[PDB]
């Protein structure tokens, strides 16, 4: 009996931030995707490249689980070929993506009276990200041609802003936990299924 | 650059403004529903923080040229942040203004009058004098409450209003405006294209042109009402005279809807006031707000959110905490919509459930616009959305589908006259009052009236425009206009004038869109999804377009048109003409309660 760690990426006490997402490399395990349906209500389960039916004759060399926490209005940005603040400065997906996303509402855990400022996102990067790039650097962003030296003002901005989640917002501005699974078939012969 | 530095400046302003303006509304909500000495302090602190942020961000934005190098929407957003609001005042002047406003609000809210027989028995304005002035029929009972209200709080409100006017005129002078009235009239300015233009000084000539074709219709209604009141009060009524102030159905005379029982045309026919049916069938405050949601869904508009049923008040909380019962619709931000209202089981509180839910639907529609463009296209557009819903909800046949009228109810000419007279008692009866009050405030703010002639000019304009006499004369110490809630709380009052024209223009447009053939006062746009998208396309615009273009999108016009209003009351104009065949239409200003 060798189960696969699908409760250490789905049942964690606290997730990461959007700009500093966690990547976990699953290998050497027996993948039981049925337990993924243990939650049952899913805000989104659209799956790209493969079939949701999970044909049993499918073996993969490696699996990557990327986890973070966004708003409800930004879930549609986690898809191949989109644009916005999350798919340009925080988390980018390749156009040839193989794998899929799972999002679910998390208002009872990540919302606090007075605000929850533990979740941050990036704004003003000056350049779009490339697929699967993290970029956790924090430096003052200049928009004009006047140098900025450690002072945030007029045309000098801080790139990181907080969500400040509160209860009683509404589905659009309410916490949503997202985990994306990617499947890799490396050139080496497959022995892990 | 400029245009490329403006987008990054607004993207930084927006996310700070949406977060720093949400906790100032959540403090006002917590104060208005709890009322203590801590919630008031929290509200003051949050308001101070939000004002400081805005005053810092408004002077920074006044360095972006704007000659002509930009896109339209960015230009509209930047031309709205360059106003500075009321921050032009210094610290001392701002503190004085806040102190005066708070004092006036507290005095008005806590104002009470005590029974002369029992000094320990005192009644407030809301559960006290309002019921007497809305349901009593005795001359002495109605006069006493009126006199006491005008003699206790109104006389106390006089000294503060002088400094209030002085400071708010100075702040308007600082903001490149002649006076504060012109500041209030600056909401009607549009600049988005050629032909779609307007000027804030054109408002006064149009608001006067429109109040020329309407007064002939109002005079016959006044004649009929005074003819009925003469039978009601044979002694204190003169046929060649003006109506007494306290005998108008309310404390001021805003709505004559409470005069329907006295002046009902045909008593034998079933009543249009379905209060008794609501009471008997077992209707609570939740059913009133559930039958007013099935109306918006049928016409093709979204459901109410789930944070509206669990967060709204919708009924007086009883318990021990004090609440403000003035109906209000709150848009706290971040998708939070609420309604505060002390609902009771009456027809008047039933239609009011459609007016305030019509603000939430309008707020829910332009929530996709940027932060600075989330407002009604005009200050009179926002109050004209609930009214067109209340017009359809009040028809005699819409009350049969929901069961408030018998299944064998028969509709004929008598029912038409009943319905039209009841509707005109509320809509026509408020227009002269609104126009006169706003005109008086405009004349005072522009400094065309001396400080020693306020009340004398007030009661002199009343009996030349409105037609209401005063029972007892008032000296220069008396401050009568300060009695009104809007006057003492710094609110504009001209919205309720253009509202009553935009109302009928929108109603006729929606009736034509719904493919309805017949009279206008029997529209009932319910169960029509093709008249719910024609409005929604206009509601979902906000300030992103000039109000002239927004009006043209729906009614095909670029200005106010009073012809749609006249078709609504056409069957009532005639009957009033024949019913006044041998009556002297008009009032006498020279008449006075005292001799000579
Ligand atoms: C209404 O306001 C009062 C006073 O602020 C609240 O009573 C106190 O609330 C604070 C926190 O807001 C508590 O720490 C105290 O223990 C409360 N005192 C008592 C005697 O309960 C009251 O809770 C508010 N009502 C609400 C929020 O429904
Ligand atoms: C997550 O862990 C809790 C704690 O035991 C458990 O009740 C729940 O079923 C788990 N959910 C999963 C594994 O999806």
């Amino acid at each position: 009996t060798n189960l696969c760690p699908f409760d250490e990426v789905f049942n964690a006490t606290r997730f990461a931030s959007v700009y500093a997402w966690n990547r976990k490399r699953i290998s050497n395990c027996v993948a039981d995707y049925s337990v993924l349906y243990n939650f049952a209500p899913f805000f989104a389960f659209k799956c790209y490249g493969v079939s949701p039916t999970k044909l049993n004759d499918l073996c993969f060399t490696n699996v990557y689980a990327d986890s973070f926490v966004i708003r409800g209005n930004e879930v549609s940005q986690i898809a191949p070929g989109q644009t916005g603040n999350i798919a340009d400065y925080n988390y980018k997906l390749p156009d040839d993506f193989t794998g899929c996303v799972i999002a679910w509402n998390s208002n009872k855990l990540d919302s606090k009276v007075g605000g929850n400022y533990n979740y941050q996102y990036r704004l003003f990067r000056k350049s779009n990200l490339k697929p699967f790039e993290r970029d956790i650097s924090t430096e003052i962003y200049q928009a004009g041609n006047k140098p900025c030296n450690g002072v945030a003002g007029f045309n000098c901005y801080f790139p990181l802003r907080s969500y400040g989640f509160r209860p009683t917002y509404g589905v659009g501005h309410q916490p949503y936990r997202v985990v994306v699974l990617s499947f890799e078939l490396l050139h080496a012969p497959a022995t892990v299924c | 650059l400029t245009e490329e530095n403006a987008k990054t400046f607004l993207n930084n302003f927006n996310q700070e403004a949406e977060d720093l303006s949400y906790q100032s509304s959540l403090a006002s909500w917590n104060y208005n529903t709890n009322i203590t000495e801590e919630n008031a302090q929290k509200m003051s602190e949050a308001a101070a923080k939000w004002s400081a942020f805005y005053e810092e961000q408004s002077k920074t934005a006044q360095s972006f040229s704007l000659q002509e190098i930009q896109t339209p929407i960015i230009k509209r957003q930047l031309q709205a942040l360059q106003q500075s609001g009321s921050s032009a005042l210094s610290a001392d002047k701002n503190k004085q203004l806040n102190t005066i406003l708070n004092t006036m609000s507290t005095i008005y809210s806590t104002g009470k009058v005590c029974n002369p027989k029992n000094p320990q028995e005192c009644l407030l304005l809301e559960p006290g004098l309002d019921e007497i002035m809305a349901t009593s029929t005795d001359y002495n009972s109605r006069l006493w409450a009126w006199e006491g209200w005008r003699a206790e709080v109104g006389k106390q409100l006089r000294p503060l209003y002088e400094e209030y006017v002085v400071l708010k005129n100075e702040m308007a002078r600082a903001n490149n405006y002649n006076d504060y009235g012109d500041y209030w009239r600056g909401d009607y300015e549009a600049e988005g294209a050629d032909g779609y233009n307007y000027n804030r000084n054109q408002l006064i000539e149009d608001v006067e042109r429109t109040f020329a074709e309407i007064k002939p219709l109002y005079e016959h209604l006044h004649a009929y009402v005074r003819r009925k009141l003469m039978d009601t009060y044979p002694s204190y009524i003169s046929p060649t005279g003006c109506l007494p102030a306290h005998l108008l159905g309310d404390m001021w005379g805003r709505f004559w809807t409470n005069l329907y029982p006295l002046t009902v045309p045909f008593a034998q026919k079933p009543n249009i006031d379905v209060t008794d049916a609501m009471m008997n069938q077992g209707w609570d405050a939740e059913r009133i707000f559930q039958e007013a949601e099935k109306f918006f869904v049928s016409v093709g508009l979204p459901h109410m959110t789930q944070g509206f049923w669990a967060n709204s008040m919708l009924t007086e909380p009883a318990d021990g905490r004090k609440v403000v019962c003035h109906p209000t619709a709150w848009d706290l931000g971040h998708g939070d919509f609420r309604i505060k209202m002390c609902t009771k089981v009456t027809m008047d509180n039933f239609l009011t459930a459609h007016h305030e839910m019509g603000h939430i639907q309008y707020d829910m529609a332009y929530a996709r616009q940027p932060f600075l463009l989330r407002n009604g296209a005009n200050e009179g557009f926002h109050e004209a959305v609930g009214e067109i819903m209340s017009l359809s909800a009040a028809t005699p046949k819409h009350l049969k589908s929901i069961g408030l009228l018998p299944s064998d109810f028969q509709e004929d000419s008598e029912t038409e006259i009943n319905f039209l007279l009841k509707q005109a008692l509320t809509i026509v009866g408020t227009l002269p009052f609104t126009y006169m009050l706003e005109k008086w405030r405009w004349m005072v703010f522009r400094g065309e009236i001396p400080k020693e002639q306020w009340m004398k000019k007030w009661w002199e304009m009343k009996r030349e425009i409105v037609g209401v006499v005063e029972p007892l004369p008032h000296d220069e110490t008396y401050c009568d206009p300060a009695s009104l809630f809007h006057v003492s709380n710094d609110y504009s009052f001209i919205r309720y004038y253009t509202r009553t024209i935009y109302q009928f223009q929108f109603q006729e447009a929606l009736c034509q869109a719904a493919k309805y053939n017949g009279s206008l006062h029997k529209c009932d746009i319910s169960n029509s999804t093709e008249a719910g998208q024609k409005l929604l396309k206009m509601l979902s615009l906000g300030n992103s377009e000039p109000w002239t273009k927004a009006l043209e999108n729906v009614v095909g016009a670029r200005n106010m048109d009073v012809k749609p209003l006249l078709n609504y009351f056409q069957p009532l104009f005639d009957w009033l003409k024949e019913q006044n065949r041998n009556s002297f239409v008009g009032w006498n200003t020279e008449w006075s309660p005292y001799a000579d």
